[PDB]
């Protein structure tokens, strides 16, 4: 029955009267759907932050409440999947009906787990992406941070390593704190055309909604993610953004009374994210034994990466990737600076053949952009530093990808291995060659019967099988001499060319009969 | 003038693909096919359906044209109206300075003016392909 | 009659139109085939390429002998070897369109025409799948002499 009274609504915050035993995020319900959070208590009285709103309720001074004596949980239901739903469990928009019995209820809070019940970080996570699988690697149970600029891409890249997620076990958690409804529905036909639908849930707090809403929705859908992975299943969460969520933490703090720091955020704003983000890891069998992989988002102010709030978060994750502004008005995308970037837990999170294939190319990227931003007297170059611009800009050209492309994991690893061996530096000259040379490979290994036997016998038999190196030396490199003869006529007497071309036939059909196939649907005269 | 140009546009695609020996096929009816004698020598014809060989390597008008739905409802329209007007009993032309009849039953043939066998020997000997065609301003027929 | 009614217009025609193809030299002969096949049977024992190139002339040199007999063999759902015949009893090898739903009669597998061992069963059968693939990416595969 109704036991408190709401005496005064200041600072979009409501003060209740009545006697009871209060408790941190107990739950006060103002009607059958209306719900707020007990943020401070007296032995008679309660301050509260309202969730959610009706408009028939007409809540007001006066007005009659119910302390129901619990603890602010969110429960789980079968139709969750495939849905976007609020902070409280409600469906915003669903593709299948709800059986109103929940499956479980999840505390809000909920402490992480000790030290004991984690477990190495040993299995990758593939985002589809070239530079991101293979030189900045992510694995399961790692959080790696996604920190840019304004309008950089960043939303993308999440987008991208969730839909790579299509042909896995991993289930896609999304949650948007203040973003803008026709992108979150944006996004929710981008899952349901790309057939992720059916192992994908968004939390949606929007930019106008409750300032407790939008504080507590990163923490009810790590909730979500822990109870997928209670029962042993790999989940992929991401936070879009953290800019947004300490926003609204500030604004809570403020209006409630705190006093303000550093950048008028209060003094807790890292506790408040790392006590978030410490909630994701790889756990031991006897604990769930799953995943929770976390990338978060954040914003940057003119590619300052100093700020609070970056900070804060680098501090928190296992490495970032950083997106540049200069790079993304140059057409570049995605538009990530590598030098900026790191992964953490490195060749620790990557297959045999992709920690191989890589082995030294993101120490060697640094070094050729700093040889390049290096000024010396003897104009005269040695023999390593040419080797190393030249794989430094062989290296730049496999970051380029479209938009909502997945690539596989072991095209990126051949890619990688074929930079690696130096094959791709002799297009130094030309790049949209290359380009092409390499849009030519990732089509061969992705249709044709022999690409993705190449691709299985290298997850099966590894880079070092005899099997795998005829593969190579038969379809791939024998591709590549006879695009580097025709492009460049010179290298026919190129003495590392000679060198490393030796025993490799000039076999091109391949890419004559993908441009003969691609030219079939030609005319002879336009109609526009 | 748009439609015409569309039209003309058409037919240049036809022309352009079957003095390469490709066969195109505008309806269950007609396929516009080449008799080439020798080098030098070809003559553009329209045959039905063989009942026991099938053409070597046969394309539908579909493949000719941009995948626009306006661009695909003027030729769609055009290769319907074509269709009715043959069966009815008129002579429409396709090519410049040809014209196409249906004789009795279902056989179609195609009559040849002197220029276009000339444009014809061009293109297979030169390869001096007929200019794009170009949207026209509609000329008043009297005066 | 019509260009396709004579011998002589259509052999004209498939002429110009293989010897454009050999000028450009863009196709796949029977070499690159028995490579193809070598390569995806590396895994299971190492079979001679000379062997397989040997294997598939034997086994195209049957599929002429039952076809210029009158009698189509069918080397997938989508391929079809047939012949037609004009006058004065010359016969022209032939693939049919549409063989999907217009399937000429009395078709008989492959199976039937290649010797039991499960060798050479598994040779053709590689052989087919890589010659469906090569024919779906866009290439020219050589399959009789001068073809
Ligand atoms: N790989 C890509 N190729 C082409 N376009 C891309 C690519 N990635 C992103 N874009 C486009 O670039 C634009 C900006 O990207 P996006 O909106 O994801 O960035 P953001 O950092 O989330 O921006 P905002 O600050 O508005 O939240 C969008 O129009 C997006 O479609
Ligand atoms: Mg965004």
């Amino acid at each position: 029955m109704k036991n408190l009274k709401i005496t005064a609504i200041k600072d979009n915050l409501i003060f209740v009267e009545g006697e009871h035993q209060f408790s941190f995020l107990e739950i006060i319900k103002f009607s059958d759907k209306v719900e707020g959070v007990v943020l401070k208590a007296n032995d008679r009285s309660a301050i509260v932050a309202i969730l959610n709103e009706d408009k028939d309720l007409n809540l007001t001074v006066g007005s009659l409440a119910e302390a129901t004596g619990e603890l602010y949980k969110i429960p789980i239901y079968d139709n969750y999947l495939g849905s976007i739903i609020n902070v409280l469990g409600e469906s915003l928009v669903k593709q299948y009906e709800r059986t109103n019995v929940a499956l479980d209820k999840k505390y809000v809070f909920t402490e992480a787990q000790p030290i004991f019940t984690r477990s190495a970080v040993n299995e990758p996570l593939v985002t589809g992406i070239t530079v991101v699988d293979g030189v900045l690697p992510v694995g399961r149970g790692q959080k790696e941070l996604i920190i840019g600029d304004r309008g950089t891409g960043k939303t993308a890249i999440a987008l991208n390593a969730m839909l790579a997620q299509e042909n896995t076990d991993v289930i896609n958690i999304f949650i948007a704190i203040g973003k803008k409804r026709d992108e979150i529905v944006e996004i929710y036909g981008t899952f349901k055309k790309h057939n992720i639908l059916h192992k994908s849930i968004i939390v949606s707090a929007a930019s106008d909604d409750a300032v407790a809403a939008r504080y507590l929705a990163p923490y009810a859908g790590m909730a979500i993610a822990e109870f997928f992975q209670q029962i042993g299943k790999d989940v992929l969460v991401v936070m879009d953004d953290l800019t947004n969520h300490a926003d609204a933490y500030r604004e809570l703090s403020l209006l409630a009374g705190i006093a303000p720091a550093r950048e008028a955020y209060p003094g807790d704003i890292f506790y408040v994210h790392s006590s978030l983000l410490e909630r994701g890891g790889k756990y031991g069998p006897e604990f769930g034994g799953g995943s929770i992989t976390i990338l978060p988002i954040a914003q940057t102010l003119a590619g300052d990466i100093s700020g609070y709030i970056p900070t804060n978060l680098i501090s928190i994750t296992d490495g970032q990737i950083y997106t540049s502004a200069k790079l993304f008005n140059e057409g570049t995308r995605p538009a990530i600076d590598v030098n900026l970037s790191v992964s953490r837990l490195g060749s620790a999170a990557q297959s045999k053949f992709m920690a191989f294939a890589s082995s030294g190319l993101k120490k060697i990227y640094t070094e050729y952009k700093y040889l390049k931003r290096l000024s010396s007297f003897s104009s005269k170059i040695s023999n390593r530093d040419l080797e190393t611009l030249q794989k430094g800009k062989a290296f730049e050209s496999l970051i380029d990808q479209a938009e909502y492309e997945v690539i596989d994991y072991e095209t990126s690893a051949i890619l990688f291995l074929l930079l690696k061996k130096g094959f791709l530096n002799f297009y130094t000259e030309k790049t949209e060659a290359l380009k092409v040379i390499i849009g030519v490979i990732k089509v061969f290994l992705a249709k044709d019967v022999l690409g993705r036997k190449m691709r299985a016998i290298l997850v099966e038999h590894g880079i070092d099988s005899i099997v795998w190196n005829l593969y190579l030396n038969h379809m791939i490199l024998p591709l590549l001499k006879y695009h580097l003869l025709s492009e460049l006529q010179y290298l026919a007497t190129n003495r590392e060319f000679i060198k490393k071309f030796k025993d490799i036939r000039n076999d091109g059909r391949i890419l004559l009969a993908y441009e003969r196939k691609g030219y079939e649907r030609g005319i002879a005269y336009d109609y526009k | 003038a748009h439609i015409q140009k569309i039209i003309k546009t058409f037919v240049l695609n036809v022309f352009a693909k079957i003095i390469k020996g490709v066969p195109i096929v505008l309806n269950p009816i007609i396929i516009f096919d080449s008799v080439r004698f020798d080098k030098s020598k070809i003559l553009p014809v329209a045959v039905a359906n063989p009942k026991l060989m099938p053409p070597l390597g046969v394309q539908d008008w579909d493949t000719i044209v941009d995948e626009d739905e306006e661009i695909k409802k003027i030729v769609s329209t055009f290769i319907k109206l074509l269709e009715n007007a043959l069966t009815v009993g008129h002579e429409v032309e396709f090519f410049q300075d040809t014209l196409l009849v249906r004789n009795v039953d279902g056989i179609t043939s195609l009559y040849v003016s002197e220029k276009a066998a000339q444009v014809f020997n061009n293109s297979v000997i030169d390869q001096i392909m007929p200019e794009k065609p170009k949207y026209e301003a509609l000329e008043d027929p009297f005066s | 009659v019509d260009l396709y009614e004579s011998y002589s217009l259509v052999l004209n025609k498939s002429a110009w139109n293989y010897n454009e193809i050999i000028q450009r030299d863009t196709q796949l002969t029977i070499l690159d085939m028995a490579l193809q096949v070598h390569l995806f049977l590396y895994e299971g024992k190492i079979i001679d390429i000379a062997h397989i190139q040997k294997i598939i002339k034997t086994f195209v040199l049957n599929v002429f002998a039952k076809i210029i007999k009158g009698v189509p063999i069918v080397l997938n759902p989508i391929i079809i070897f047939d012949s037609v015949r004009f006058d004065k009893s010359k016969i022209l090898p032939v693939a049919v369109a549409n063989p999907k739903l217009m399937p000429p009669l009395g078709v008989q597998d492959w199976d039937t025409i290649v010797d039991e061992d499960e060798e050479i069963k598994k040779i053709v059968s590689t052989f087919i799948k890589l010659l469906e693939n090569a024919l779906t990416v866009g290439h020219e595969v050589e399959f009789f002499q001068d073809t």
